[PDB]
């Protein structure tokens, strides 16, 4: 799942 | 070269996120985007320190390029929905929810958002 809290 | 001092930059803009350090997390986004220009994760991960410092229009460009370079990035529509949200752009905000749910149909965020924006649209 993307969290969009977390950047990559 | 460019190309790596890019990703070393990326990192340090995410050390900087993580460490709640918004403009410089966005300095560093920067300078990974100019030395490489064709990442669409530079370009989410900016949006992403944009919207931590209410800079919404800024994540919005920031969104909307990282889909050029790649239409499949989750993230971006995910930050340019929430940016649009904050703008009040209820319509538009939910295009990009129920697009992120088209390449994640599992994606949590993506599904609150559509609940809490049906009673706005």
């Amino acid at each position: 799942g993307s969290k969009m809290e977390e950047v990559d | 070269g460019n190309m790596e001092a890019s990703e070393v930059m990326k990192e340090k803009g995410n050390a900087a996120y993580k460490g709640k350090q918004w403009n410089k997390a966005v300095n560093f986004y920067t300078e990974a985007i100019k030395l490489n220009g064709a990442n669409a994760t530079y370009y989410c991960n900016r949006a992403a320190a944009f919207l931590e410092l209410c800079c919404f229009q800024q994540a919005e460009q920031d969104c909307t390029k990282a889909m050029l370079i790649d239409k499949k990035n989750v993230k971006a529509y995910l930050r340019r929905g929430t940016a649009r949200e904050s703008l009040v752009r209820y319509k538009e905000a939910a295009a990009d929810f129920r697009h992120a749910l088209v390449l994640e149909p599992q994606n949590k965020t993506a599904k609150v958002a559509e609940k809490r924006l049906r009673k706005h649209i």
